[PDB]
């Protein structure tokens, strides 16, 4: 329902990100899309995960200096060892999703942000990712150029 | 008209939480994996370490490269000779290679002894040269393997009380005798009348040699073996005995046939045993029986300033001759050993016994400048924290631990929609 | 002063969320209720508390194996164990609160968009939580509609 | 007209801080909190456990499962006889059943002893009994910690070298004597004017028993205790003396009055002592004076694949008999050795000594799949990584640790407003 | 562009917060300022500074408890702690810096707010931190009043 | 029109990232730094330590506080005495101070010893006390290490067996003898035609000493040094010998010159030597020669309840005397000790030999209620974890880890921009 909500969709329909629209007629029916030019957020994608690298990089980049002289496998202590590196491993990563998470919605927010300075401000904000236009100021090519569909 | 971005997922998508946002998206993909492992020898320190070998690290042969099992950069860093082992420079027996064995390095590289095998035919009376290997072996490892440095002491200073005992000979050993021990006989002790005196002496441990500190030495302290009191009472009368001291009359070693039963194999006739001990700096005692007496002559020399688990490479010859796996048994039964072994067997490029092709592919981590950790599993680089099975002890470095591949998380990719609130 | 703010209150007064408003006059001099029926964050609240259960379990799994043979305690080694497990406690929490208060501002942001999405565009957003309306256009009965109070 | 949500907080409400958010609330509740602490024995690993009892965990007993402190499913993982102790095992003595206690597993569970104890009346000779029991409970827990099995080994292969001694038979003895130590001696031997000969003799360890292998030994190495060198002298000529020797001639135990001081009791007449020592496998010498000799017969075997810290169970009769605590002290001086001990007297449901209510409660645990930590405190579930007093060593498993309540950080409750930026 | 970016300048030019502003004559060309009053801005880097001091003395108090009567440095171990102790303060660091990011942000919105609610509705939001105002029912000294420049 | 908040950044700020949050700015500052190490003794717990020493730590000297290099409440922590030294309690030589050092303290300082150096010019055949002194210290603080509490023990129960043997006297020990060992000669042996019966004796180390515990002792095995054969002959027939042994007869000790080389310097007469021992509590006996017996008759006992890394002082005279640094290396050769050295001479107050600057500046933190850490490069409040360079060990408590200035993280400051998003 704009930008704070994520919704459920059945069998096939596409996920992802697509143009919903409103009333009209009162009451109306709305419509949502089939997806839009938001190359933007493909681009963002790419660029967010890959500086995910530095995060591994560094969790990859630390090996504990250990010597065992002993013959036969101390596999308790061993696995033990293995459960703590996961372990932090686990919260670096419930670190890194929500980095993801919160720098993604930040760049939804500054697409949101470039579609209100172009229709300024016949947009409206309605909360992040809407807007009420007036339909009778700007039209069919007024909302065209300022939503690109 | 209110218009909307409009966010919605699938089936196909699922939901990954976040501390501050959670995140939707269709696929995973792992954050990290395992490190692959290579088998053989390896050093994770290129400026430490120390070889010690024989024709097969030796650059100086007439056929290297093609007798050898490391390239030219690997066999600098080896002290080595053809025709050496260890135990061959322990005991010089006659007419063998008397390689000076001397280095530092806190990694160690052990990959010699083959040249002192059931194959050499040394007899000198040994009751069982092969079980006196695996015991020299494993002294040299435990010493090895909290020492910096090694060194032979090629000669000990050494004195006998008695004034008319002689230097044996044996027709079994060449017609001469090992260089350690030495053998002092005296030929008027005959069970007619005569019984002789008491010998005695002394060897002296000393606390260096050349430029090496000595904490610790690896000797042998050998003693004549005999089937029982009858037949040692055709050499000698009373029971047979060789004693070793320390500086106050602590026993230390020898065999006492006073106390001790016989044991010696039956119509095997005399045998030597030379067990060896892990011994102080100082000065010993020795008492014996009349008519023999065993005095230690050298020594290898380790200081106690520490060092890493070492490596033992397997040698043993082609098919063709007479091998043993006493240096592998000593480094079982030993702490802090890693050893390196064949799958297939020993075939050379210069001659049966020198320049094989899986011993080079083995040895050729050592080698590398990105080892990071050295273990009985093989050796690693630092890519990842985690290796897939564990990597057996003993081992050194930056060690991956095992972990199973389902519980390294994983990261969105693919398509990703962001989460936060309750959306409800 | 409207979700991106919290305030202060004397010996009494209930603590929480309110409807607070307006001038009029010229100038007026405002006014706060008495609570909502924001029962969404009643839900919300509970919701989100059950989930720190997941970090929670996480931590409580987490038991490093050992092997002591000694017959004495070793009090200064033991206490530093659990001096450490306890640090690594302490940055759960600060991660759990704050992942609680962020989801909770996130919710609180999806009531307000809710309401702003009833009076469209009577609504007209002021920041988070706030709104101005025509007090002409819509009235009495309307912002009872729009805010339910 | 500007209508808003307002946010407020009482001064009921405080802040709790967050790494990218705060948070007001009114009530806290903490994160987590201590595991339960449960008194008595149990195992981290149903599959790898072994036990060692006597009739209260001898499913096959006449009166199961009233003469038991354990469940049947329990039971069988014991190797137990009615009347058994490992003590009674190693001696043999007279009439006393003569279990063959052997089995395997890392975790180990010792609940016998009491078949010996003062009550049992046993002389034949002892100089002190409990001594003895406690100084061989001792050596079996120091011996089992490190080893992943256990066997009796019922019979040593033994050689006498005298021609004429005896075996040697007790009034204080039910008329006979032990199984180990044999007791040989030399009835002509008078000091009249006749000394007799210095005896000898050989017993070996072996280096395996059955499918059980062998790294170590307990056996006992007795000697007799005299008063003096007079009162010896009505028995033998010279000084009293019995020692035993490895296959060097290394003395490794024994009594030799030769160059120490008599200390028998005075006016007890002879006594026997039986230290316990462990010792590798391999061929032993004796040698004792004329008239007598004793060689140990059996043993029990340990490898060194090694094992986890031991349980040991209080061994003790109903208030009725003369009971001992040498195991108690026995487990107390042993690294590696937890010690279960009841507090409040013995009282059996089929007879006063068998099926004890306090004791079914501790052993209850043996018992259970979920225990992950067991320690001298007792043992634990895996709830939270946290417990409210120590868990005292011995110890092994997933360990919880101790901390004070208040260290335990919170989180917030009932009626949450959260907080970001300065707000001002 | 408001709140939600962040741009780059050349040589000179000072860095910071400045007020920018948009069209007018069809088309016009913008402009940007040279600096507010944003002394709250200044005073309130100052408090989320201090603040982080909480979280660097959790770290400084926090020393294990250790016990060698080895004579001789283990060098290797020795730094192997260090490592691990350098990679907790990392991860710490990471949190404390998006501490400050986030609610250096939420400290901006809360500026921007401020404003909105002093020409209200004369302010009309852009998305954070942009504004649009009619040229015409507010002025010169209206502008002054509600920017304060 | 459009109006905005604009946001923008130089070259000269910088990008910081967080998790979920960057920071632009243009200064960094360091998250933390390290902490100071200050040279010299300190503790961790001011209720768990105790110091050993002389006049330098006296409250009770004539000169206090001019004579001290403690101020008044650190010297109430020391058990001290003018003149004495735990060597000197040791053997309790003639017209020397006997302090019964006694205390306990997890945490230990020992800062005597200088009363008994070269200086002191004691005789008494020693063939080398400063040999002696090094041998005994590090015996000591071998002891010390694993033990709460240590005691002098002033008076062991001995026993002779000669009747006839009676107590020696020299002139080289001022015409009297040591407290420790006790000296038995034999007037009537002499190589004439007589050469006597071998001495026998007992001593017993107690299994406590007052309210102290003793499981380890500390005590001298002394024993003749003769050049040879040939010169012990004009004091005794045979070989010379003092062999101490434990209740069994195994040998614990001595000087055995039946089957040891004799070792006396050439000419230099007979000596004694009295190398210590860490001994269990027991019996203990003593076989010698007829003509010379030696018996030791004091302790140092300690307990096994543990204790932490100790603290050894440097105990050296002014410059005008002769120093020795036997108790600097034995510290050296010793696990767990730690040893405090002054860089410049040392200079009284009082007189020459008590009170000096530099040695209470070390001392100084003996002293202080807010150390966390001790090592052997000095010790360290709580400041932060790190330091600069390595604390070299022994070293215990809250220890501080090395790490490179360059790898602590910093944080922005002095003007900062937020960024998140991609902003493109
Ligand atoms: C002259 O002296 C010679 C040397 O003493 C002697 O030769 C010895 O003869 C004995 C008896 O025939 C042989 O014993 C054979 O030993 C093997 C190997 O034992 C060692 O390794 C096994 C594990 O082997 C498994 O894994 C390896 C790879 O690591 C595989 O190659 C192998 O195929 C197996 O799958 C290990 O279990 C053994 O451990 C025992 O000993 C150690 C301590 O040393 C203990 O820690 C341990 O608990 C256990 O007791 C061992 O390390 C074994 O499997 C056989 O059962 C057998 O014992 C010797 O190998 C052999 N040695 C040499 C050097 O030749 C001659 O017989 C003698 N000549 C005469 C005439 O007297
Ligand atoms: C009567 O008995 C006296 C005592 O036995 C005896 O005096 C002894 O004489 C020998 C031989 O002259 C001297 O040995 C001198 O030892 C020094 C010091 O060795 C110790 O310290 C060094 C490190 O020193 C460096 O660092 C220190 C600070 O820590 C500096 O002050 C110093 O200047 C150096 O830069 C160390 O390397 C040594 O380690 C050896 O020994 C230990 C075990 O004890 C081993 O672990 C180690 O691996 C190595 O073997 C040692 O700890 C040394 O550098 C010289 O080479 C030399 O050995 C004794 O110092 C001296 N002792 C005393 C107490 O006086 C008399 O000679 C004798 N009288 C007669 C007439 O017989
Ligand atoms: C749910 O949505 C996604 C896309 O919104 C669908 O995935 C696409 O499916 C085809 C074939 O499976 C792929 O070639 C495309 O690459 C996918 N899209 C993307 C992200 O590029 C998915 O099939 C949908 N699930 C269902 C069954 O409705
Ligand atoms: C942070 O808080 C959120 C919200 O409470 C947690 O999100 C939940 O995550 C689980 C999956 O782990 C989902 O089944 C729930 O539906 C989520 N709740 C909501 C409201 O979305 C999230 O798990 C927390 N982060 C971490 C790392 O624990
Ligand atoms: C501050 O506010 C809270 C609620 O806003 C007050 O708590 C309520 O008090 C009564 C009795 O104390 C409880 O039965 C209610 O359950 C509480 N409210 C809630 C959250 O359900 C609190 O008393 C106020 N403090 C003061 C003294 O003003
Ligand atoms: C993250 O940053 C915030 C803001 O600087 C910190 O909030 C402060 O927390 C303390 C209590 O710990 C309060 O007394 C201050 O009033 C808070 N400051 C503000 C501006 O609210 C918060 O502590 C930081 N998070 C962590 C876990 O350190
Ligand atoms: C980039 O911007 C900053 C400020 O926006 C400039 O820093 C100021 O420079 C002078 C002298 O260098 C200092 O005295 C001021 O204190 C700085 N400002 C602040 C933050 O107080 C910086 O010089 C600019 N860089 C360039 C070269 O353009
Ligand atoms: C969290 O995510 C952001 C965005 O992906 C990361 O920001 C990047 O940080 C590096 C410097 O480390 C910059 O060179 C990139 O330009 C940043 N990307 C963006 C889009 O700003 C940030 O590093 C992540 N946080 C952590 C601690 O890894
Ligand atoms: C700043 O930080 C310190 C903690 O070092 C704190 O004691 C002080 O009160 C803080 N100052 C303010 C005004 O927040």
């Amino acid at each position: 329902f704009g930008l704070l909500f994520v919704g459920f969709v059945a069998g096939g329909v596409a996920g992802g990100y697509f143009w919903g629209r409103s009333n009209g007629g009162g009451g109306g029916a709305s419509v949502s899309s089939t997806q839009a030019g938001f190359d933007k957020i493909g681009k963002d994608i790419q660029q967010l995960r890959n500086d995910t690298n530095a995060a591994i990089e560094g969790f990859n980049g630390r090996i504990a200096h250990d010597e065992q002289a002993i013959k036969n496998l101390a596999k308790e202590i061993e696995d033990a060892r293995a459960e703590a590196l996961v372990g932090e491993l686990g919260i670096i990563r419930s670190l890194i999703v929500a980095n993801i998470s919160m720098n993604l919605k930040e760049s939804l927010y500054e697409l949101a942000n470039q579609i209100t300075k172009r229709g300024g401000g016949i947009a409206q904000e309605a909360g992040p990712g809407c807007w009420y236009v007036d339909s009778e100021n700007c039209d069919a090519s007024c909302k065209e150029y300022i939503f690109n569909f | 008209e209110l218009i909307c971005i409009v966010q919605r997922v699938n089936e196909s998508f699922s939901l990954h939480s976040g501390f501050g946002g959670n995140v939707y998206s269709m696929k995973t993909e792992p954050m990290t994996g395992f490190t692959n492992v290579t088998k053989g020898a390896s050093v994770i320190n290129q400026k430490d370490w120390i070889g010690f070998g024989d024709a097969r690290t030796d650059l100086t042969n007439d056929q290297f490269p093609a007798s050898s099992d490391v390239p030219l950069a690997v066999a600098k860093k080896f002290r080595s000779l053809s025709g050496a082992s260890l135990m061959l420079s322990a005991f010089g027996p006659p007419g063998k290679v008397d390689y000076l064995y001397q280095g530092c390095g806190k990694e160690k590289v052990f990959y010699e002894g083959v040249n002192w095998s059931p194959e050499a035919g040394i007899d000198c009376f040994g009751s069982n040269w092969t079980q006196t290997k695996k015991d020299f072996y494993s002294r040299i490892y435990e010493a090895a393997r909290s020492s910096t440095c090694m060194t032979l002491v090629n000669s000990l200073d050494t004195k006998i009380s008695s004034t008319t005992a002689t230097a044996g000979t044996a027709s079994s050993c060449s017609s001469s005798w090992m260089k350690s021990p030495l053998w002092y006989a005296e030929s008027s002790v005959n069970p007619p009348q005569v019984c002789g005196t008491e010998q005695s002496a002394t060897f002296t441990l000393p606390t260096s040699f050349g430029i090496y500190k000595c904490n610790k030495h690896v000797v042998q302290l050998c003693y004549f073996v005999y089937e029982n009191k009858a037949k040692f009472n055709t050499f000698g009368c009373g029971d047979y005995y060789q004693n070793y001291y320390d500086g106050n009359g602590n026993l230390i070693g020898g065999m006492d046939n006073r106390v001790a039963a016989y044991r010696g194999i039956a119509n095997a006739g005399v045998k030597i045993e030379c067990p060896s001990k892990i011994l102080n700096p100082g000065t010993y005692s020795i008492k014996s029986t009349p008519r023999f007496l065993l005095v230690p002559k050298r020594s290898y020399c380790f200081d106690t300033d520490g060092g890493y688990p070492i490596q033992v490479v397997q040698s043993e010859w082609s098919a063709s001759r007479r091998s043993d796996n006493a240096t592998e048994e000593a480094c079982l039964q030993t702490e802090g050993c890693i050893f390196i072994k064949k799958t297939t067997p020993y075939v050379g490029e210069a001659a049966d016994n020198a320049g094989d092709i899986e011993m080079r592919q083995l040895l050729s981590g050592l080698g590398n400048n990105d080892t990071v950790c050295v273990s009985q599993s093989g050796y690693t680089k630092g890519e990842t924290p985690f290796v897939k099975d564990y990597l057996s002890p003993p081992k050194y470095g930056r060690c991956q631990l095992k972990t199973d591949s389902g519980r390294i998380p994983t990261l969105p990719s693919g398509l990703i929609i962001p989460q936060a609130g309750t959306d409800s």
